C-alpha cells in the first residue's frame, strides 16, 4: 500500500497462515410407505352363467 | 542560483517534509494542448543585506 501521511509513504506486507479442523456427526431416519395396484387380463377377463 | 553550466532543483520531492502534488483535470490538459501556456508567479519574496 501507497499514500500520502506527513509525506509519502509505503508499507509491503507479507503473511501466510495454516489451519486444521476435524468433525462429527450423527444422523437418524424414519418412514413408512404405502401401496395399492391392479391387475387384469384383455381377454378371458369375464365369466357368466 | 545554480550557477552557470549546472543542474536543476527539485519540486515536491517525496520526503518526510514536503506538500501534495498539484492534480489537472482533462480540460486543463486539452487547454495545455491548445494554444495557451503556463506562467509562473512570483508574489513576494524576503531577503536580508
Amino acid at each position: 500500500n501507497v499514500g500520502y501521511q506527513n509525506g509519502f509513504t509505503a508499507n509491503v506486507t507479507t503473511n501466510y497462515s495454516h489451519t486444521t479442523d476435524n468433525s462429527t456427526a450423527v444422523q437418524d431416519s424414519n418412514g413408512e410407505s404405502w401401496n395399492t395396484g391392479l391387475s387384469i387380463n384383455k381377454g378371458e377377463s369375464a365369466y357368466i352363467n | 542560483y545554480p550557477k552557470k553550466g549546472l543542474s536543476p532543483l527539485a519540486l515536491n520531492t517525496m520526503d518526510q517534509f514536503s506538500s501534495r502534488l498539484i492534480p489537472i483535470n482533462y480540460d486543463q490538459l486539452k487547454k495545455l494542448d491548445a494554444g495557451k501556456q503556463i506562467k509562473l508567479e512570483t508574489t513576494q519574496v524576503s531577503g536580508n543585506f
